[PDB]
DNA sequence: AAACCTTCCCATCAGGGGAAGGTC
DNA sequence: GACCTTCCCCTGATGGGAAGGTTTATAAT
C-alpha cells in the first residue's frame, strides 16, 4: 500500500499489548522514577526559602489551600494543622549549627519531612525548573572559567580538571598554578579578571543554595536519570494501549474531520489520561484512559469541524437540540414543532431560532450548478463591490459642475465652501477650524455658509447642479 | 463624497439609510398579474395584504 | 455530555462632587 | 444670606455573560 494510514495501522502491531501484567508492572516503574527525582529536591535550601514565601501568603488571601497540594502521603482539612509544626522538628538543628561537622548526618532527617507533602504539578514543575536554572547558572561559570584558560592561555584540559576537581569554590587553585612555570603559566595573569570575578556569580550560589558547587551537580545528575525512567515507561504505556484510541475514534466517521486527525487528537487525550493515573486505586486503565481520549476527540471535533469556528458550548447545545428533535420523530409522527423544544430544553424559547439560524455550513464554490455541466457555483457569484461605470461618469461630471459653480461665487464663500466640505482638499474642517485661519471666527463662517448656500439655492445658477438630483 | 455633501447642503436632499430590493419585472417581457401569494414566517405578524 | 471555575468585555448601576434652586 | 434639598456628569463597581479549560474511574485493544 501507499497511504500514510497504513504506515500507522501496522506500526502498532509491533509492540505487543499489555493487560493485567503490563499496566501494574510498568506503573511501578513510573513511580520509582519520580521518586528518584523527588528526593533530589529534598536537599535544596532555595526550595525551603521559596516554600516559606508561597506558604505564608496562603493565609493572606493569595493562593488556595487545595491549589498548592494534592494531598499528603502520611481530603482531610484537619490533617493540615497537625503537619505544619511537627515537621519543623528538624528545621533548626542543622542550619545554625554550622558554627559543619555534625551537620553532615543530620540533613536526611530534615529532608524526610519534605517528602510527605504532595505539591500540585503546577508548582512542582517550577521547582524542577528551579533546579535546572541553578544547574545552568553554576555551569555558565564553568564554561566561562574553562575557555578563559584553555582556549586562551593554551593550557591542557587535564591540568585544568586536576586543579579544579574538588575545589570549584575559591581561587586557591588558580593562583597556585602560577608557580608551575609551564608555558601556560605565564599567560594566567592577564585572565586574572575574568576568572577571579567569575566566582562572584559562582561562589555566591553556595551561600544561596546552602551547598557546595559540586553537590548542585550531583542532585541534577541523578534527577535526570529519574525523569528518563519516567519517560521511557510512559511511551511504552501509550504504545501498548494505542489500539483503544482507534477503537474509540472509529465512532466518528463523517465528523467534518479526517480519520487520522481524530485518532491523533485522541492520542493526545491518551497521554493526558496516562500522566494523571495512579495504579494504586486498582481500577483498570482502560476505564480511565477512555474518558480523556473520547473527550479530546469530541472537543477537538467541536474546534476543527466548522470552517467558522464556534465555541464548544454552542456545539453541545446544538447537538442536544438535534437529539430532542430525533427522539420525537416517532412521537409527533413526523417532526416536532418549532416552539416545542423550548420546554424540553433548559434554555428559553426565543433562542432556538437563532441557534438554528447560525447552524448553516458553507457550500463549496466548486459545487456544480444544475444541468450537471462544468458550470460551478463560483461562476455565478457576482461582485457587489465595484460601482458600475454609469455612476463613475456621473461623479466625474458632478466634480466639474460643482467646480464651475463654486468658481462662480465670491472668493471668500469659495474657500469657505471648499473648507467646510472636503472639496479638493484633505479632510473637511469644522466651524472654528475654518475661522482659525480666516481672521474672523465662530459666527462669521456660520453666516458665510448660509449666504453661499442661499446664493446657490437660487435658480439660474443651480440648474446645472440641480439636475444631478433626481427623486 | 464631499461634492455630494455640498448638494445635500444646497438643496437639502437628505440620503436614506436604506437600499432598494424591489422585485421588478424582467426586461424584455410584459404581461399581466394573475396570482399573488404571500408566505409569512411563523410568529412575525402579517401585514395588510397578507 | 455534564460539572465546576477563571479571564475578559459588556453594557449598566451607587456614589461623589460642582454647583443650583428656592425660602423660613 | 446661609442652610438644606435638588439636578446633572465623571470614577470605579460590579453585577451578567459569552468563551475556555480541566476532569470524569467497571471495562472498553
Amino acid at each position: 500500500t501507499t497511504d500514510p494510514v497504513r504506515m500507522y495501522m501496522r506500526e502498532m502491531g509491533t509492540v505487543e499489548l499489555l493487560t493485567r501484567e503490563g499496566e501494574i508492572d510498568i506503573a511501578k516503574r513510573i513511580e520509582d522514577g519520580i521518586n528518584q527525582v523527588q528526593c533530589s529536591v529534598a536537599e535544596y535550601p532555595e526550595a525551603i526559602t521559596y516554600l516559606l514565601e508561597q506558604y505564608n501568603r496562603v493565609e493572606a488571601e493569595e493562593a488556595r489551600l487545595s491549589d498548592l497540594i494534592t494531598g499528603f502521603v502520611d481530603i482531610d482539612p484537619e490533617l493540615a494543622r497537625e503537619k505544619f509544626a511537627e515537621l519543623r522538628a528538624q528545621y533548626v538543628v542543622t542550619r545554625d549549627t554550622i558554627k559543619h561537622a555534625t551537620a553532615q548526618e543530620e540533613i536526611l532527617k530534615l529532608s524526610e519531612v519534605f517528602k510527605q507533602f504532595r505539591l500540585v504539578p503546577k508548582q512542582f514543575d517550577y521547582l524542577v525548573n528551579s533546579m535546572r536554572v541553578m544547574m545552568d547558572r553554576v555551569r555558565t561559570q564553568e564554561r566561562l572559567i574553562m575557555k578563559l584558560c584553555v582556549e586562551q592561555c593554551k593550557m591542557p584540559k587535564k591540568n585544568f580538571i586536576t586543579l579544579f576537581t574538588g575545589n570549584e569554590t575559591s581561587d586557591t587553585w588558580f593562583n597556585a598554578a602560577i608557580a608551575m612555570n609551564k608555558p601556560w603559566s605565564e599567560k594566567l595573569h592577564d585572565v586574572s579578571e575574568e576568572v577571579h570575578r567569575a566566582l562572584q556569580k559562582l561562589q555566591q550560589i553556595e551561600e544561596e543554595t546552602g551547598l557546595t558547587i559540586e553537590q548542585v551537580k550531583d542532585i541534577n545528575r541523578r534527577m535526570s536519570i529519574g525523569e528518563a525512567k519516567a519517560r521511557r515507561a510512559k511511551k511504552e504505556m501509550v504504545e501498548a494501549n494505542l489500539r483503544l484510541v482507534i477503537s474509540i475514534a472509529k465512532k466518528y466517521t463523517n465528523r467534518g474531520l479526517q480519520f487520522l486527525d481524530l485518532i491523533q487528537e485522541g492520542n493526545i487525550g491518551l497521554m493526558k489520561a496516562v500522566d494523571k493515573f495512579e495504579y494504586r486505586r486498582g481500577y483498570k486503565f482502560s476505564t480511565y484512559a477512555t474518558w480523556w481520549i473520547r473527550q479530546a476527540i469530541t472537543r477537538s471535533i467541536a474546534d476543527q469541524a466548522r470552517t467558522i469556528r464556534i465555541p464548544v458550548h454552542m456545539i453541545e447545545t446544538i447537538n442536544k437540540l438535534n437529539r430532542i428533535s430525533r427522539q420525537m420523530l416517532q412521537e409527533m409522527g413526523r417532526e416536532p414543532t418549532p416552539e416545542e423544544l423550548a420546554e424540553r430544553m433548559l434554555m428559553p424559547e426565543d433562542k432556538i431560532r437563532k441557534v438554528l439560524k447560525i447552524a448553516k455550513e458553507p457550500i463549496s464554490m466548486e459545487t456544480p450548478i444544475g444541468d450537471d455541466e462544468d458550470s460551478h457555483l463560483g461562476d455565478f457569484i457576482e461582485d457587489t463591490t465595484l460601482e458600475l461605470p454609469l455612476d463613475s461618469a456621473t461623479t466625474e461630471s458632478l466634480r466639474a459642475a460643482t467646480h464651475d459653480v463654486l468658481a462662480g461665487l465670491t472668493a471668500r464663500e469659495a474657500k469657505v465652501l471648499r473648507m467646510r466640505f472636503g472639496i479638493d482638499m484633505n479632510t473637511d474642517y469644522t466651524l472654528e477650524e475654518v475661522g482659525k485661519q480666516f481672521d474672523v471666527t465662530r459666527e462669521r463662517i456660520r453666516q458665510i455658509e448660509a449666504k453661499a448656500l442661499r446664493k446657490l439655492r437660487h435658480p439660474s445658477r443651480s440648474e446645472v447642479l440641480r439636475s444631478f438630483l433626481d427623486d | 463624497t464631499p461634492e455630494e455633501k455640498l448638494l445635500r447642503a444646497i438643496f437639502g436632499e437628505k440620503a436614506s439609510d436604506v437600499k432598494d430590493s424591489s422585485l421588478r419585472v424582467p426586461n424584455g417581457v410584459s404581461g399581466t398579474v394573475i396570482d399573488v401569494q404571500v408566505f409569512t414566517r411563523d410568529g412575525v405578524e402579517k401585514d395588510k395584504r397578507a
